[PDB]
């Protein structure tokens, strides 16, 4: 009635500079362990014994190079806790055996559901639909089939993306030369919504911007808008006249245009996790069969598929030996696939 | 190498090159100084 | 302050060099202080360099781009484009840097001391951008100081000891031009050459005559265009073709560098004559060629018959036609076979690259040249890690074509950007809608449905 | 090491040190 | 009026159902040339000798390829960066084989879009809207000038420009990476930084105006009835939508101005995708990627692998297999 | 038919493309 | 406003500057330190430039005992000496 | 003595961005030197 | 004459480096615009003598 419960909940909600809500007491937490850790790992902590890599601004790194990577694939899907059977407690030794990768991941899952909480408490509070939350979806549905069901899969969290530049491009090349993965449908999708989200800001800001009314006598004209104006700052019926001319087909409603803008990416990114979510089991679109019956039988057959996987090939030989160290390969001179002369 | 007789302003010469990028971010020390009016 | 805030010019701080466009004495400043800037960085960079020059070493090992620029004019340099002197450099850098700071005095002047506007202190000197005739006048000032800039270049090859010459017989030295080139059937007949493979527009210039003679047109066309444009007022038909403003002239400038830049963008990339490899490093094409070149040396030095050598596709491993027949290098350099130099020219014959000169004629000098091109090609990283991207650290070396194209692609880029933005806006504000459309005539409004 | 990093810093302070001088002068900036 | 006034006034007239206008005077036809021998190139085509070296690659559903494995395969290496229109073949068998149709189809289609760019200024102009949407769409025109025209010159061929196709694409995505290591250059990476964050801000925006969207329809029928077009009135409460997106994070990292929050909308994805644009138009005069290749070394002088040294055992697995019949000296020099 | 079905879909896009612009519902103003 | 006080404010005083004058550079010469003393290498185990193989070794100490994997990093060690 | 105001805030932001700018340089500096540097 | 070369080249530097900061804060001023004036003027050509003197002093000491 007007118990503790209800005190905190007052405490919580108080409208200050960085608001903090029941959501914060799991976001605020998570989210900073994951950055701190972050940081300590690329500026401190190395990946000799997991991977056999310098990792660190401490062992010569730089921004782009650092990482904090994954454990050794010994470890399996160990969760690697500080105080787990691996490290037994010791925080050295828990940093060696890539105890930060795990510490990371998970600190970082538990924060996006505090973000995306977050973002649910804040709308309901300012009376607010929640489809920002609703959209945030899809971040979370990336993180969680790239970060945790991918490697969940695979043998180990050693073939999860390592934090890092570098470190994921070099998840990118993996994924073309094993997973060949540029073919997959799913990523396609991804792409379209991605560069198909990119493409609407660009013109919906750039729309917008060309069709202002003059609302001030400034040729800089930012200052002519007020947050309190009832009435619309750009002409929607000249911006459709516009695209239908020029394109053919334009926006007539802005409420259909702004949902369009939160469908596009969103479902891209969606899609793409979807795929991911095969490669956990290696369940590629790697091939074509009927591209592969007939070059096999046919020497002088040649595609762009075709050539790309010569080109996955080259990835996949030259790459393994360093890259998953654990596997102890050892290939010859004389296996190694090249072309002429290179 | 500059002539010997110049040596001595070595480290001035390995500097001056950058001076124009100095006035680009002077007009914004200027700016800020007059309030981005 | 007049003018100076967001209230009273109407321009934001982050466009602030707008509300300089109708105030002549403060405009002026801005030029000159920024002409200043210009010729300070000629000065600086070059006696940069020059503390930062190994003689002995090439220029293009040494991430120099000035220097090169003086010595392709005669300045420092003697056979094969080695320094003889450097004071020409040195001079060259002092005498920039000193200007500058007259410059640098006068703009400041202008800028904040001198009259803000020029028109009530001088009828010379003051200008509406609105005024055709006095905009045609000072661009014809303009144009005569152009054209004798060009003649200068015709003087310096002509009268003052010459062009750097990449093609001299008997090895590339410093040259004075004694019969440029005038007929303009030669002259104008490069600015109909198409811009593509084996033709390359005006980037094939490929002789100093040429060159020298190119000027020589070039700057009694431009001192004629300016008396032409001091003589005379703009035509009723130009009149009406464009928008006479501050913003619509700079539009017109912007879309001009643009031009110029990509141009000089593929000058550096292809030419190898204005811009002798002695001092830029080979071209990309030359590069290419000469691997092939050093290939065919060696195995033909074991014992290879090099035009009997059928490679594993069928074409020959060292030569094979081009598609018009001509004799060229194999292997993927066949798509450089337009590539030509003084190097390699010695090989050639009337059908191509001949196999008896080939087979008795290449030089000690010829392997040595191909050898040194072929491993200082035009590729490597940001960092300056020379190579292909797989290599290893430990060669410094980004050739100078590389910086030069990259950065004039840059920034030729976004001058078409700028073209595109201040015409536009120049347009819109002749027409009176750049601040937006008015609410109360709003002219799709008036306009029939679509549909 | 030391002239370097000195030229630039006397070089570096001039533009802002015009400013300051102006703004203490009450100048036309 | 005279049949020339005339024929102006209808070719700039603001009431054809599409406009016309000048450039769309040679966008028209241009694109529409490009447009009928794409469709038939990739239906019909024979393989074509995109590496010179006698060796044709099937780009066309009828020889084998579905939508995805099917292309218009570049020219022909041997002609390199010369000019290949039909009129300089033998017959359209050659024209065929050493793949005429890619240059007809590219170099009228840069036309036209550069026509559809121009375009786009002049709608506005006529009417009466400010000028730069144009400018907005050079973002990806530059970035089909790099991948078609000027990524070829820089290595002297149109047979690396990209292929039109959807695996044609990949591949040149790959020896890209490769020869350049595009990922470790700064400009793509600005590039990926304003596609991704250009997919952000859509969601992100798309989110919060529907997030605020004002009360004007019941349970049984779609919000969007609730706006109607050329409404006066907004048709959402930006006061609302930055009193939550400025909770969300805090308040002075939320835009309360519709017309700074549009612009930035513009800028964040066209500058990055000019910075890409221009990344590929740099590593066409190859000054490529970061280059950190052993940069990390022990006391001894082992090299310490970092990321990068795993990037580029990737990348040696391309170049080593790309194009494998087609070198015969030991550098690929461009 | 493989062919077949593919050129059969980008037709009925194309199709669609006209049907879009040139049978769209028309924009009205209130 | 959300009644703090205005960060414009506090930067631009006197006695935010009195502390901080010297708080920043105590911290940042503690994390100097921390790395010129060599306690980072110690706390986080990363190795130093003479510590990633031994004198002749050249074979990566990749872990490959999930539970064993303390003891391996501890002979790895013990190897280098 | 807290006095908002008593230091310029164009004058904070000036030697802020030039701490900004050295300690930025010695991170660049250092790529070229030690370790990290391919020497 | 070296002495004098390598002095008139240090006061040429440190007389740029006053010009640099006195030119603008002298043009932006409001008192002293009259002492200021002639200061500049003095600066200005003892800035020209001492180029002319680095120039001709350069040929005997290189
Ligand atoms: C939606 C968004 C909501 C918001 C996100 C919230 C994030 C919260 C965080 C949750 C963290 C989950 C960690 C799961 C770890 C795990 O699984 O760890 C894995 C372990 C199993 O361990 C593995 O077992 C393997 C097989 O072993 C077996 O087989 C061997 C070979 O024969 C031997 O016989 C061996 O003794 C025997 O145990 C190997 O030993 C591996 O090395 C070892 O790691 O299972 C287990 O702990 C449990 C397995 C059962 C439950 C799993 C539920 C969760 C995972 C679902 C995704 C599945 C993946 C499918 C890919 C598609
Ligand atoms: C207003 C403008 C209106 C426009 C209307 C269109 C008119 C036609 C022009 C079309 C564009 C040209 C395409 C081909 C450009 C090319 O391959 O250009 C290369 C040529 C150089 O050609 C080369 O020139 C060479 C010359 O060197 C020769 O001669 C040399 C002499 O030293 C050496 O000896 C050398 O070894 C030897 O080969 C050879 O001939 C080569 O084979 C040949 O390929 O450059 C040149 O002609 C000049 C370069 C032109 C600019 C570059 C194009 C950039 C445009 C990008 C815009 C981006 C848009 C963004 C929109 C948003
Ligand atoms: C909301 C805050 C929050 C959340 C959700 C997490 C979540 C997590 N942390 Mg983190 N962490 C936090 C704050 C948080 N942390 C803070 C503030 C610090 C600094 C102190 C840390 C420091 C930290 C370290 C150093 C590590 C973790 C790890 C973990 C993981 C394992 C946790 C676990 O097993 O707990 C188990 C405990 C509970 C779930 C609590 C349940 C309480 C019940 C409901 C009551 C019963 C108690 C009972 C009476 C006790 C009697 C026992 C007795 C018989 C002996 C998990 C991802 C580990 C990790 O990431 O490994 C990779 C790890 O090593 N965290
Ligand atoms: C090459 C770059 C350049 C140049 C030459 C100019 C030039 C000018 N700008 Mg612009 N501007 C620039 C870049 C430039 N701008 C940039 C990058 C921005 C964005 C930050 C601006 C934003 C901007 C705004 C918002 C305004 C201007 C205005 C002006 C003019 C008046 C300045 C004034 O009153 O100073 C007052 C400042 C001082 C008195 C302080 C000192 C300034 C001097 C010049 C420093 C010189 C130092 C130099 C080392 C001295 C060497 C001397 C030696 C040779 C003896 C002037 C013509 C103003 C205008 O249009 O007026 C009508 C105006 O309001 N500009
Ligand atoms: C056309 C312009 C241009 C070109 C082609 C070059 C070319 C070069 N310069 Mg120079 N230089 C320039 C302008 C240019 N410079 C300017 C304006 C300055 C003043 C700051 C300098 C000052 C300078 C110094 C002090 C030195 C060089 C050196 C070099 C070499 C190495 C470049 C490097 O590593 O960059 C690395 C690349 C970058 C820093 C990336 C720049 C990316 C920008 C921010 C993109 C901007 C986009 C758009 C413009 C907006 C190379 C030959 C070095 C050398 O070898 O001297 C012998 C050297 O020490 N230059
Ligand atoms: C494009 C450059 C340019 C232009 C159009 C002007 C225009 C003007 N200036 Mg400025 N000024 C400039 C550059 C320029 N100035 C430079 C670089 C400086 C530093 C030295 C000055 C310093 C300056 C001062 C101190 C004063 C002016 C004044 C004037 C006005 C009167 C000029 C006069 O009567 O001369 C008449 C003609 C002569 C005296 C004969 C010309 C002699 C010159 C040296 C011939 C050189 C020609 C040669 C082709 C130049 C090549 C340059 C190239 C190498 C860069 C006029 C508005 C006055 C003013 O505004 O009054 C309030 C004034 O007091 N100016
Ligand atoms: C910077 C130099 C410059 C500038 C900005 C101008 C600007 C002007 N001149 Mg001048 N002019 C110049 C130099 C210049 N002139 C020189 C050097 C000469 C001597 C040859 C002249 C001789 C001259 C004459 C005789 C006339 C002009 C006229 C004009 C006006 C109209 C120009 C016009 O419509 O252009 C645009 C050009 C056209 C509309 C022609 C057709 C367009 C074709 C198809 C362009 C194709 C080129 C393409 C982009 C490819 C580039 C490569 C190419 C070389 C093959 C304008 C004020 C006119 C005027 O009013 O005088 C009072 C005029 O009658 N000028
Ligand atoms: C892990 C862990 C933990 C925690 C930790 C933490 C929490 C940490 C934090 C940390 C941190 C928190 C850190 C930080 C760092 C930072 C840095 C390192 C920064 C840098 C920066 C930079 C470098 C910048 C730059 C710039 C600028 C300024 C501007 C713009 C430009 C640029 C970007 C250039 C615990 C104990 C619980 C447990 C165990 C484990
Ligand atoms: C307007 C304005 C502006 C701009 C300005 C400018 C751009 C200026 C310029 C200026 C300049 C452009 C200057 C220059 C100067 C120079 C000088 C000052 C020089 C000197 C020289 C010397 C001293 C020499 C020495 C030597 C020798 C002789 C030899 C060798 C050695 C040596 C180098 C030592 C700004 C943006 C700020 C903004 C505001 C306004
Ligand atoms: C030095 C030299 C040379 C020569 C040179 C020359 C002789 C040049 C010429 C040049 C020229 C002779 C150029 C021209 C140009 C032109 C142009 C660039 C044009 C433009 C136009 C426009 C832009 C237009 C526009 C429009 C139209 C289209 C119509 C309508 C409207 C308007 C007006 C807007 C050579 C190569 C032998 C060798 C090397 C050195
Ligand atoms: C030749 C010569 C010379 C010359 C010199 C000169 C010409 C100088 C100039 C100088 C200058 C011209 C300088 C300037 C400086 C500047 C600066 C240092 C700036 C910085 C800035 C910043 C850092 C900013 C920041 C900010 C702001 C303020 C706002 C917003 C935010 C931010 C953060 C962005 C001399 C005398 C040595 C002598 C010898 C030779
Ligand atoms: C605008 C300032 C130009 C200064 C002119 C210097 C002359 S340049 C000088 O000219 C001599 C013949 O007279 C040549 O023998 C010599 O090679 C050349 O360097
Ligand atoms: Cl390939
Ligand atoms: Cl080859
Ligand atoms: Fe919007
Ligand atoms: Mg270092």
């Amino acid at each position: 009635e007007r118990g503790w419960f209800d005190i905190l909940d007052d405490w919580l909600k108080r409208d200050r500079f960085v608001f903090v809500g029941w959501s914060g007491i799991l976001l605020f937490p998570c989210a900073y362990l994951a950055l701190g850790g972050w940081l300590t790992g690329t500026t401190f902590v190395t990946s000799w014994y997991t991977h056999g890599l310098a990792s660190s601004y401490l062992e010569g790194c730089n921004f782009l190079t650092v990482a904090v990577s994954t454990p050794a694939n010994s470890m399996g899907h160990s969760l690697l806790l500080l105080w787990g059977p691996e490290a037994q407690g010791d925080f050295t030794r828990w940093c060696q055996l890539g105890g930060l990768w795990t510490f990371i991941a998970l600190h970082g899952a538990f924060g996006l559901i505090g973000f995306m909480l977050r973002q649910f408490e804040i709308a309901r509070l300012v009376g607010v639909r929640p489809y920002n939350a609703i959209a945030f979806s899809a971040p979370i549905a990336v993180f969680v089939s790239v970060f945790l069901i991918y490697p969940l899969g695979q043998s180990s969290w050693f073939f999860a993306p390592s934090f890092g530049v570098a470190a994921i491009f070099r998840f990118l090349l993996f994924f073309q030369g094993f997973h060949n993965w540029t073919l997959n449908p799913f990523h396609m999708m991804g792409v379209a919504g991605v560069l198909g989200g990119a493409l609407l800001c660009a013109i919906h800001g750039a729309t917008v911007e060309n069709t202002l009314f003059q609302d001030g006598e400034g040729a800089s004209t930012f200052r002519a808008f007020n947050p309190t104006q009832a009435e619309e700052t750009y002409s929607m019926v000249t911006a459709n006249r516009f695209w239908s001319q020029i394109f053919g087909i334009a926006f007539s409603n802005k409420r259909w245009l702004h949902f369009f803008m939160l469908f596009v990416p969103v479902t891209g990114l969606w899609m793409s996790a979807i795929g991911v979510v095969g490669l956990a089991l290696n369940l590629r679109s790697y091939d074509f069969i009927s591209q592969e019956i007939r070059a096999a039988e046919d020497p002088e057959f040649e595609t762009f598929y075709t050539k790309n996987l010569l080109l996955n090939e080259g990835i996949r030989a030259w790459m393994a030996p360093q890259d998953q160290p654990h596997e102890n390969f050892v290939f010859p001179e004389e296996v190694l696939p090249r072309g002429n002369a290179l | 190498k500059l002539p010997e007789a110049y040596a001595i302003f070595d480290p001035l010469v390995d500097v001056l090159p950058v001076i124009p990028v100095l006035f680009l971010a002077l007009a914004f020390v200027w700016q800020a100084a007059v309030g981005f009016r | 302050a007049t003018n100076r805030d967001q209230e009273s010019s109407g321009f934001a701080w982050w466009a602030g060099n707008a509300r300089l466009i109708n105030l002549s004495g403060k405009l002026l400043g801005a030029h000159v202080a920024h002409a200043g800037l210009i010729v300070f960085w000629a000065g600086a960079m070059t006696l940069f360099e020059l503390a930062h020059f190994i003689p002995e070493k090439p220029m293009y090992e040494q991430g120099l781009i000035l220097i090169p620029h003086i010595a392709t004019l005669g300045w420092g340099v003697g056979p094969g484009g080695e320094v003889v002197d450097t004071f020409p450099f040195f001079v060259v850098g002092v005498v920039h840097l000193i200007s500058s700071a007259v410059l640098g005095f006068g703009g400041v002047y202008h800028a904040i001391r001198g009259p803000e506007t020029l028109e009530e202190y001088s009828s010379f000197f003051g200008y509406d951008w609105k005024d055709k005739n006095k905009m045609t006048t000072i661009l014809g000032f303009h144009l005569i100081v152009l054209g004798i800039g060009a003649l200068l270049l015709v003087a310096k090859a002509m009268f003052f000891g010459g062009l750097y010459d990449t093609w001299a017989p008997g090895g590339g030295d410093v040259r004075v031009i004694t019969n440029p080139t005038l007929d303009p059937r030669v002259i104008f007949g490069y600015l109909l050459k198409s811009p593509f493979g084996g033709e390359g527009w005006i980037v094939s210039v490929n002789n100093l005559e040429d060159v020298v003679g190119g000027h020589i047109w070039i700057g009694l066309i431009c001192i004629a265009g300016g008396i032409w444009h001091i003589l005379t007022t703009p035509f009723g038909w130009a009149r009406r073709a464009f928008i006479w403003s501050g913003e619509a002239y700079l539009s017109y400038s912007l879309g001009a560098l643009s031009m110029m830049g990509f141009i000089a963008t593929c000058f550096v990339w292809f030419n190898n004559t204005v811009y002798p490899s002695e001092f830029y490093g080979p071209t990309g094409p030359e590069a290419s060629q000469a691997q092939a070149m050093t290939f065919l040396i060696r195995d033909q030095k074991l014992g290879a018959n090099v035009g009997s050598a059928q490679g594993p596709t069928g074409l020959g491993k060292y030569l094979m036609r081009s598609p018009t027949g001509e004799i060229i290098f194999g292997g993927e350099t066949m798509r450089f076979w337009d590539f030509r130099g003084p190097w390699l020219e010695p090989l050639r014959g009337p059908n191509g690259l001949d196999l008896n000169k080939i087979k008795n004629d290449i030089q000690p000098w010829q392997e040595r040249r191909a050898a040194e091109y072929m491993t200082h090609a035009p590729l490597g990283s940001l960092n300056s890690v020379g190579g292909v991207a797989t290599e290893i650290n430990s060669v410094n070396f980004v050739s100078p074509r590389s910086w030069l194209a990259t950065s004039h692609f840059v920034l030729a880029f976004f001058f078409l950007v700028g073209h595109l933005w201040h015409a536009g806006r120049a347009r819109a504000a002749a027409a009176g809608f750049e601040k937006g459309i008015d609410r109360e005539s709003e002219p799709v409004l008036s306009m029939p449905s679509l549909d | 090491v030391i002239a370097q990093l000195t030229m630039i810093a006397m070089i570096g302070i001039a533009g802002p040190m015009i400013i300051f001088l102006l703004a203490v002068r009450r100048g036309n900036l | 009026a005279n049949l020339w006034e005339r024929f102006c006034n209808w070719v700039t007239s603001t009431d054809n159902r599409l406009y016309v206008g000048w450039f769309g005077v040679i966008m028209i036809p241009t694109l529409l040339a490009a447009t009928i021998c794409f469709v038939i190139a990739f239906i019909a085509a024979p393989p074509v000798d995109i590496d010179g070296i006698r060796e044709p690659v099937s780009g066309s559903l009828l020889y084998g390829n579905n939508i995805i494995t099917g292309a218009v395969v570049p020219s022909s290496n041997a002609i390199g960066l010369h000019f290949y229109p039909i009129w300089e073949a033998a017959s359209l068998d050659e024209w065929l084989y050493n793949g005429g149709p890619y240059q007809l189809i590219i170099f009228h289609f840069l036309l036209g879009a550069s026509c559809y760019m121009g375009r786009q200024w002049e709608l506005s102009y006529r009417l009466g809207m400010r000028p730069w949407i144009c400018v907005a769409y050079s973002a990806p025109l530059a970035s089909a000038f790099a991948v078609f025209l000027i990524y070829p010159i820089g290595q002297g061929s149109f047979s690396d420009g990209m292929p039109l196709g959807i695996s044609g694409t990949f591949n040149f995505m790959i020896v890209f990476q490769a020869e350049h290591n595009i990922l470790m250059h700064p400009f793509h990476q600005l590039g990926v930084a304003g596609v991704f964050g250009g997919a952000l801000f859509c969601a992100m925006h798309g989110s919060l105006v529907t997030s605020s969207l004002i009360r004007e329809t019941t349970e049984t029928e779609s919000a969007n009835y609730g706006y109607k077009f050329g409404q006066e009135e907004e048709t959402y409460n930006i006061v609302a939508a930055h009193g939550y997106f400025g909770r969300l994070i805090f308040q002075y990292a939320s835009f309360n101005n519709s017309r700074s929050l549009h612009f930035f909308l513009a800028a964040w994805p066209v500058v990055g995708v000019w910075f890409a644009a221009l990344g590929i138009s740099t590593m066409a005069f190859n000054l490529n990627g970061f280059n950190f290749n052993h940069s990390v070394i022990d006391a001894k002088g082992n090299v310490i692998n970092t990321w990068a040294d795993i990037i580029n055992r990737a990348n040696l697995g391309m170049e080593v297999m790309h194009e494998r019949n087609a070198h015969n000296f030991p550098l690929d020099l461009a | 038919m493989e062919t077949i079905t593919y050129v059969f879909i980008f037709a009925c896009i194309i199709a669609l493309f006209f049907f879009a612009i040139f049978f769209r519902e028309p924009p009205r103003i209130t | 406003t959300t009644g703090e006080r205005p960060f414009s404010d506090i930067i631009t005083s006197v006695r935010y500057w009195v502390i901080h004058s010297i708080t920043i550079p105590a911290l940042f010469i503690a994390g100097w330190l921390f790395v010129s003393t060599g306690l980072a290498y110690d706390v986080f185990g990363t190795p130093r430039p003479d510590s990633y193989y031994a004198q002749e070794q050249r074979s990566i100490p990749l872990v490959t005992d999930r539970f064993e994997a303390k003891q391996q990093v501890e002979t790895f060690l013990e190897q280098l000496k | 003595e807290s006095e908002g105001g008593r230091i310029p805030l164009w004058i904070v932001a000036t030697v802020a961005g030039m701490g900004v700018i050295v300690i930025v340089g010695l991170f660049f500096y250092g790529a070229y030197a030690g370790l990290g540097s391919s020497l | 004459m070296t002495i004098l070369f390598q002095l008139a080249l240090a006061a040429l530097v440190i007389l740029s480096f006053v010009m640099v900061i006195g030119v603008p804060v002298a043009y932006a001023s409001p008192q002293d615009w009259d002492r200021s004036k002639q200061l500049i003027f003095l600066g200005s050509g003892l800035w020209i003598a001492l180029v002319l003197v680095v120039g001709v002093l350069n040929f005997f000491v290189v």
